[PDB]
RNA sequence: GCUAGAGGUGAAAUUCUUGGACCGGCGCAAGACGAACCAAAGCGAAAGCAUUUGCCAAGAAUGUUUUCAUUAAUCAAGAACGAAAGUCGGAGGUUCGAAGACGAUCAGAUACCGUCGUAGUUCCGACCAUAAACGAUGCCGACUAGCGAUCCGGCGGCGUUAGACCCGCCGAGCAGCUUCCGGGAAACCAAAGUCUUUGGGUUCCGGGGGGAGUAUGGUUGCAAAGCUGAAACUUAAAGGAA
RNA sequence: AUUAUUUCCCAUGAACGAGGAAUUCCCAGUAAGUGCGGGUCAUAAGCUCGCGUUGAUUAAGUCCCUGCCCUUUGUACACACCG
C-alpha cells in the first residue's frame, strides 16, 4: 500500500516543472527544497512530496516522462535527436523495380535509368490469405 | 423491438428447415438455430492417459478420440454456459472465442 | 392468455349454439 | 490356454457406460462367449451411483481377477454410449473403468468406439418442447 | 520406487479451490533434467528442497 | 453352482494365408456334452481383427471380419466375412466444406461370394486455394459415384474371394478411384470404408485349406 | 453365451427380472426416418424441399447481331396451391404420444418429472383452408455510396494440377459490413432513402383502448370450424421506442 | 434485607472425565491466560468501558462456502419483487 495520491504526485510534478534546476536525487535535499518553494500544511505530505520528486528525478537523468513537461529540457533532447548516417538510406548503387512499376516510369519522362533493374515479375497471385 | 438481425437463427432466403433434438432435453430446435459444438476429445482423459500407455500391448498406439456432434436448443446451452448473454454491442461478434 | 381466452370462447360458441338448436 | 513364456491372451471388453449404470462386459476375441461382466449396480447399494466413477472402479477390479483366473492378460475396449438416439457421450463410469482395467495389471489394445450411431433415429423420446424438468 | 530428492526454481501460482496448495516447478538436483511441476502445501519459496515420495506423474 | 468354465476348452483361431500372422487369438467354448458338438458354436463366430494385428505392418484403421467355418483339431479356419474402417477414421475424414460421395454396389465375385463394397471419397482442398470451401457440383458428384460404380464392379467381378482380399489389405480399390475422379474433381480421402457379404456360396472344404495353403 | 439384477430419477417408485431381465454374438422381420457431410449455401409462388439409380414433364438465370412487335403492370369478381393439428373411408401401426392409467413431487398437481398408453404420428383417396403462414416489411419500375465474400451462368488472363485452383469483369440471386447518402419517435433501415422541396403505376388495408372477431343474417363444411361481421354499453388512457 | 443486599466463619460436597448436529472470534505484544481501575455504586460486578502483566500456534493466501459491490443482461417493476 504505497501508493501516492494525485495530491502527491500533482504537486511533485508542478515543483519539478518549475524548480527542475534546484532538485536532486537526494531526498533530504529534496525535502528541504520543497519546504521552502511549496508552503506544504503537513509534514508527512512533504516527506511523500519529495520522497516522490527523488523518484521522478531518477526517470528525468533517464528519459522524458509522460506527466513532466520542461521546455529546456524538450528542446535540447530534439536538438540532440539529429543524427544523419554518413551517406544517406536512399541512394543506392542499384534500386530493384518491378516491371510495372519501370513501365509507370516508362509514361514519364524517366524511362531509362541506369540505376533501374528490373525484377522477374513472380508467377502466381497468391496473395490472398485463405478464408475460414 | 427487434433484437437480433437474423431473429436467432442462420436461415436467409429460406422457408423452412428440418429441426433436430437438443442433447439435454429432446426438443425440436431448427438445425440454424441450434446451438451446435462439435467436440472432439480423447477417449482416455488426461488424468488416466499415463496408466494406459504403459500398460497398451503396442510399442506407439495413440489413443483415438471421441467425434461427437452435439446440438442444443437456446435454452440448455445457457444454462450449460456454452453461450453467454453478451453487451448489445458485444452481440454481433461473430467470431470464435480463441 | 390471448390463446385460452380464444379457447374459452369457441367453448361458449358450442354453448350457445346448442343451447339455440333446443329451442329451434 | 495353453499359452507360452506368458503371451497375451488377448480379450474383448464391452464397456456400456451409461448414466444410469456401466457395464463391464468381457468376452471372447469373437465376443459370443462371456467371461465375465460386472455392473455398477452389482457393488452399489444405492442406485443413485451406479453411473458414478467409483462404482466402474469397483466393477472394472472385480472382472480384472476373473480374467486372471482365465490366462486373459490383454484386452481390447468396445467403448458404447447408449447408442439410439439418446446420448451419444459416455457416462461418468467409462474413464474410470477403462483406468481401473490397466491398474489391475491387465494390458490395453485396441481400443475402439463402438457406440451405434443411427444413419437417423425415430422418433425421440420426450415431447417437441423436450424434458422440462 | 525410491524417495527423490528436489529443489523449488520457480513458484507459479496458487491452486486450490482455497489457495491452500502452490503450484510449482520443482526441478530435481541430481541432473539439470526432469523440471517437473508439483502441487505443494504450506508456504514455499524459491531454493526450497521438496521429498517427493512419488516422482512419475506430474499433476 | 458349478464353474461352467472349467468345462471350455481353448481353440485356436487361424487366419487365411492371405496375412502373414496367421494366429490371430484363442476362443473358447464348451466341451461336446450329449448332442452339442462344440464345433457347433464355432462354425457361427465373426472375429472382427484390425489390419495391423493382420499380415505384417499395414493400417490399423482397417478391420477385417473373418467368420469361422470348420474346426479341424483344436484351431479353428476362418474365411473372408467382410471389411469396415474403425469408427475414429470415418468420423475424423468426414470434415466440412467439402462433400463426400459415397457408393454402393451389390456385385458377386467369380466364384460365388456376392459382396456389397461401400466406397467413399471427400474433394480435397488445392494447395493454393483461397476458398473455404470446396464443393463438388451436382453432376460432378454423379459422374465421381460413376466412376465408384465402374471401378468397384470391374475391380471385383473379374477375381475370386482371394484376389479380392489382396486387393483390400492395401487401398488398391481406392487408390485407383482417386486418380480416375482427379479429373472431374480432386479428392484424397478415398476408402472402400466397408464391404458386406451378401450371399455365400455352398461350403468347400477343398477350397477352405486352399486358402490355408 | 455368461450372469442378478436391470429400467428410471434431484432422490425414488410404478415397470422388466424368481430366474434367464439387462449385456455380448450370429441372425431375421416390420414400420418409420435419411445422421455426420449440412453452411446466415441452393431451389420453389408460398407451404415446403436432402440415400442411390432410372423415368416423367416443367423452371429461373446466363448466352443470343433469333423471332413476334406493345402482346404490358397491378388487380373487384373468380380460381389453383396452402405446415401442423383435425375429419371421413382403406392399409399399416417400429418409434413417439393428446386423452387415460399409474408411480413421484407438493399444503393441493387434475402440471412440470418417471413407467405405460388410446387417438394420432405412416401410406392411399376425399375434406378442412387456418399458423409468431414473419423479413411482424404488397407487386412492378427508375434513381441515390463503398468494400470484401458467396451461388449460377458467361467472358479473358500469370501460373499450378489431371475439369480443380488462382486473378479480374458482366448479368442474376441469398446475405454480410462500413459510412453524417438520407430517413425515422427511436430501435434501426443501401432501403424502412429519393416526403410540407409533399403526385411513377396499382391492389389490399388501419382510424383511442374495450365490448369483439362477440351478437345477428348470409355462405362454406361430415364435423371442428372458415369467410363476411354489428350495436348497446363502458373507458382516459391503452400502446410503441428509448 | 423476609423472597437469604453484600461480607465473614463452620458445616453440607451436586452435576461436570473436553462436550451431539451446529456455531463464534481472531494475523503480533495479537489470540488466550492473569489481575487492576473506571462506569453503575447508601450497600455493589459473573456486566461493560479501559489498563498493564505473561505471551503463542497458524497464515502473507483464495472465491470453495457465506456476505455485499460493480459490469453486462432481462423486465409488463418505477409506491420500484414487501412490485
Ligand atoms: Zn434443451
Amino acid at each position: 500500500g504505497r501508493v501516492r495520491t494525485k495530491t502527491v504526485k500533482k504537486a511533485a510534478r508542478v515543483i519539478i516543472e518549475k524548480y527542475y534546476t534546484r532538485l536532486g536525487n537526494d531526498f533530504h535535499t529534496n525535502k528541504r527544497v520543497c519546504e521552502e518553494i511549496a508552503i506544504i500544511p503537513s509534514k508527512k505530505l512533504r516527506n511523500k512530496i519529495a520522497g516522490y520528486v527523488t523518484h521522478l528525478m531518477k526517470r528525468i537523468q533517464r528519459g522524458p516522462v509522460r506527466g513532466i513537461s520542461i521546455k529546456l529540457q524538450e528542446e535540447e533532447r530534439e536538438r540532440r535527436d539529429n543524427y544523419v548516417p554518413e551517406v544517406s538510406a536512399l541512394d543506392q548503387e542499384i534500386i530493384e523495380v518491378d516491371p510495372d512499376t519501370k513501365e509507370m516510369l516508362k509514361l514519364l519522362d524517366f524511362g531509362g535509368l541506369s540505376n533501374l533493374q528490373v525484377t522477374q515479375p513472380t508467377v502466381g497471385m497468391n496473395f490472398k490469405t485463405p478464408r475460414g | 423491438t427487434k433484437k437480433r438481425r437474423n431473429n436467432g437463427r442462420a436461415k436467409k432466403g429460406r422457408g423452412h428447415v428440418q429441426p433436430i433434438r437438443c442433447t439435454n432435453c429432446a426438443r425440436c430446435v431448427p438445425k440454424d438455430k441450434a446451438i451446435k459444438k462439435f467436440v472432439i476429445r480423447n477417449i482416455v482423459e488426461a488424468a488416466a492417459v499415463r496408466d494406459i500407455s504403459e500398460a497398451s500391448v503396442f510399442d506407439s498406439y495413440a489413443l483415438p478420440k471421441l467425434y461427437v456432434k452435439l446440438h442444443y436448443c437456446v435454452s440448455c446451452a445457457i444454462h450449460s454456459k456454452v453461450v453467454r448473454n453478451r453487451s448489445r454491442e458485444a452481440r454481433k461478434d461473430r467470431t470464435p472465442p480463441p | 392468455r390471448a390463446k385460452w381466452r380464444k379457447k374459452r370462447m369457441r367453448r361458449l360458441k358450442r354453448k350457445r349454439r346448442k343451447m339455440r338448436q333446443r329451442s329451434k | 490356454p495353453q499359452v507360452a513364456e506368458g503371451e497375451n491372451v488377448f480379450g474383448v471388453c464391452h464397456i456400456f457406460a451409461s448414466f444410469n449404470d456401466t457395464f463391464v462386459h468381457v468376452t471372447d476375441l469373437s465376443g459370443k462367449e462371456t467371461i465375465c461382466r460386472v455392473t455398477g449396480g452389482m457393488k452399489v447399494k444405492a442406485d443413485r451411483d451406479e453411473s458414478s466413477p467409483y462404482a466402474a472402479m469397483l466393477a472394472a477390479q472385480d472382472v480384472a481377477q476373473r480374467c486372471k483366473e482365465l490366462g486373459i492378460t490383454a484386452l481390447h475396449i468396445k467403448l458404447r454410449a447408449t447408442g439410439g438416439n439418446r446420448t451419444k457421450t459416455p457416462g461418468p463410469g467409462a474413464q474410470s473403468a477403462l483406468r481401473a482395467l490397466a491398474r489391475s495389471g491387465m494390458k490395453i489394445g485396441r481400443i475402439e468406439d463402438v457406440t451405434p450411431i443411427p444413419s437417423d433415429s425415430t422418433r425421440r423420446k420426450g415431447g417437441r418442447r423436450g424434458r422440462r424438468l | 520406487q525410491p524417495i527423490k530428492l528436489a529443489r523449488v526454481t520457480k513458484v507459479l501460482g496458487r491452486t486450490g479451490s482455497q489457495g491452500q496448495c502452490t503450484q510449482v516447478r520443482v526441478e530435481f538436483m541430481d541432473d539439470s533434467n526432469r523440471s517437473i511441476i508439483r502441487n505443494v502445501k504450506g508456504p514455499v519459496r524459491e531454493g526450497d528442497v521438496l521429498t517427493l515420495l512419488e516422482s512419475e506423474r506430474e499433476a | 453352482i458349478v464353474d461352467p468354465f472349467s468345462k471350455k476348452d481353448w481353440y485356436d483361431v487361424k487366419a487365411p494365408a492371405m496375412f502373414n500372422i496367421r494366429n490371430l487369438g484363442k476362443t473358447l467354448v464348451t466341451r461336446t456334452q450329449g448332442t452339442k458338438i462344440a464345433s457347433d458354436g464355432l462354425k457361427g463366430r465373426v472375429f472382427e481383427v484390425s489390419l495391423a494385428d493382420l499380415q505384417n505392418d499395414e493400417v490399423a484403421f482397417r478391420k477385417f471380419k473373418l467368420i469361422t467355418e470348420d474346426v479341424q483339431g483344436k484351431n479353428c479356419l476362418t474365411n473372408f466375412h467382410g471389411m469396415d474402417l474403425t469408427r475414429d477414421k470415418m468420423c475424423s475424414m468426414v470434415k466440412k466444406w467439402q462433400t463426400m460421395i459415397e457408393a454402393h454396389v451389390d456385385v458377386k465375385t467369380t466364384d460365388g461370394y456376392l459382396l456389397r463394397l461401400f466406397c467413399v471419397g471427400f474433394t480435397k482442398k488445392r494447395n493454393n486455394q483461397i476458398r473455404k470451401t470446396s464443393y463438388a457440383q451436382h453432376q460432378q458428384v454423379r459422374q465421381i459415384r460413376k466412376k465408384m460404380f465402374e471401378i468397384m464392379t470391374r475391380e471385383v467381378q473379374t477375381n475370386d474371394l482371394k484376389e479380392v482380399v489382396n486387393k483390400l489389405i492395401p487401398d488398391s480399390i481406392g487408390k485407383d478411384i482417386e486418380k480416375a475422379c482427379q479429373s472431374i474433381y480432386p479428392l484424397h480421402d478415398v476408402y472402400v470404408r466397408k464391404v458386406k457379404m451378401l450371399k455365400k456360396p455352398k461350403f468347400e472344404l477343398g477350397k477352405l485349406m486352399e486358402l490355408h495353403g
